[PDB]
């Protein structure tokens, strides 16, 4: 269905086996299948053919709202009201997105778990390294910020990382 | 006493020649209503209190009371906006004339400030 994007959403091919009955009994499943074809199937079909032929008659169109970059935290001067609200409100757009990444990988690997089934711990290895990799970035951008979270202190996070880091690396190479 | 014994004071002038030079009170102004409104409230008392019908009576006598408050109330408000005004005036001055003691400081981007991170947990 063109309704998501297939990249965003993967889905792996589906493999349906062909029937090979075995035996002369009819299939009750197959039965059942076709009567709820004819009994349920073509009156929705037909509803919904109605439906989307009032839709075509009446077509209107909605957008995305488009943001352009403003300059961040770090480019604001200390108390300069304006740039901190502006970069305060991208800040926290961006931690929306980021949010809504996760979602989406916690989506796949949800579903991934569920069609590999009882082969699970082996072929959603894939998306479980994805996942560990996306949470992490993600829990040390926004781990502990507190329920007052704001970019200025996101960013003296950032700096005490930068910090530590800098500091093993020069007692690496002592 | 802050602004007693201010240089060119005249005494007991409830508003001076130089406070003509600023904008006076507009007549819907929301502390004027304010104060008309102190006017209609001591009407109903008064009504009250000497036992007439509170809100039918003594229409004359509630005119007055709002009117009175109201013609304070301008003038009240004409002597504030005055006194702060020089209080703003007297202070930029002070500003000016002391940049030793007002220096200007230079201006420092939060990607140079280090401010010290406590997480949350
Ligand atoms: C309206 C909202 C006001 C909000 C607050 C604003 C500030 C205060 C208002 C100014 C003063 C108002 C008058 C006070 C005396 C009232 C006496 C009385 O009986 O009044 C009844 C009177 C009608 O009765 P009446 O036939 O004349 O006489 C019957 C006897 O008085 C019958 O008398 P009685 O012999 O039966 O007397 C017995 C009674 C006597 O009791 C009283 O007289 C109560 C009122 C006096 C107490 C103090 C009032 C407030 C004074 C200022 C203090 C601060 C106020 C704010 C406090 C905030 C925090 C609480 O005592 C008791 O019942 C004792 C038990 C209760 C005691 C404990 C509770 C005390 C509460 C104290 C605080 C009350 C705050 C609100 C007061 C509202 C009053 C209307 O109605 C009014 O006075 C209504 C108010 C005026 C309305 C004008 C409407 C004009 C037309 C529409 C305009 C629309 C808007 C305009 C814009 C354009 C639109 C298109
Ligand atoms: C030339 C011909 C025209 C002349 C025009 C006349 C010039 C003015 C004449 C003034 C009246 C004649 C003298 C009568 C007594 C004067 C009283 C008043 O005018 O004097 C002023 C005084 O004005 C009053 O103080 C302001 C009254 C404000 C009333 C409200 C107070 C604020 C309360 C806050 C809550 C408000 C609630 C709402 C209230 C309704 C300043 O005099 P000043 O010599 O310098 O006082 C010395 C003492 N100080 C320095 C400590 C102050
Ligand atoms: C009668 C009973 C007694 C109560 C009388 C209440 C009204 C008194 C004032 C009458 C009108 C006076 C007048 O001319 O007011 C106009 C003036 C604003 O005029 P101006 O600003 O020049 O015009 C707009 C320009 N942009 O307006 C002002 O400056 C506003 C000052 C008055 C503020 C009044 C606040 C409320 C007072 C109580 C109202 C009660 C209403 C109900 C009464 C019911 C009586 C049964």
């Amino acid at each position: 269905p063109d309704s998501w994007d297939k990249d965003v959403y993967p889905e792996p091919p589906r493999r349906t086996p062909a029937p090979a009955p075995q035996t002369s009994l009819p299939n009750p499943v197959t039965y059942l299948t076709k009567i709820f074809d004819l009994l349920v199937d073509r009156p929705v079909t037909l509803a919904r053919e109605f439906i989307e032929q009032q839709h075509a008659k009446n077509r209107y169109y909605y957008y995305h709202r488009e943001f352009r970059r403003v300059p961040d935290i770090t480019e604001c001067e200390e108390k300069d009201i304006l740039c901190m609200f502006e970069a305060e409100m991208q800040w926290r757009r961006d931690y929306k997105v980021d949010q809504e990444i996760v979602n989406i990988i916690q989506e796949r690997l949800k579903a991934c778990q569920q069609r590999e089934g009882e082969s699970y711990r082996q072929n959603c290895a894939k998306e479980l390294e994805q996942f560990t990799q996306v949470s992490k970035a993600f829990q040390d951008r926004y781990s502990d910020l507190g329920a007052h979270y704001s970019a200025r202190k996101c960013l003296a996070k950032q700096k005490q990382r930068m910090l530590a880091e800098r500091k093993a690396a020069k007692e690496a190479a002592a | 006493t802050m602004m007693s014994g201010r240089p060119g004071r005249v005494p007991l002038q409830f508003l001076p020649n130089e406070a003509r030079s600023l904008p006076p009170p507009k007549l819907t102004d929301p502390r004027l209503v304010y104060m008309g409104f102190l006017g209609y409230c001591s009407g109903l008392i008064d009504n009250a209190i000497r036992r007439r019908p509170v809100v039918s009576a003594g229409l004359h006598r509630q005119l007055l009371y709002v009117t009175s408050f109201v013609f304070f109330g301008y003038y009240l408000l004409k002597r504030q906006d005055y006194m702060y005004a020089l209080r703003d005036h007297d202070m930029f001055a002070y500003v000016k004339s002391h940049p030793e003691d007002f220096p200007e400081k230079d201006k420092k981007t939060y990607g140079e400030i280090l401010e010290e991170f406590h997480p949350v947990r």
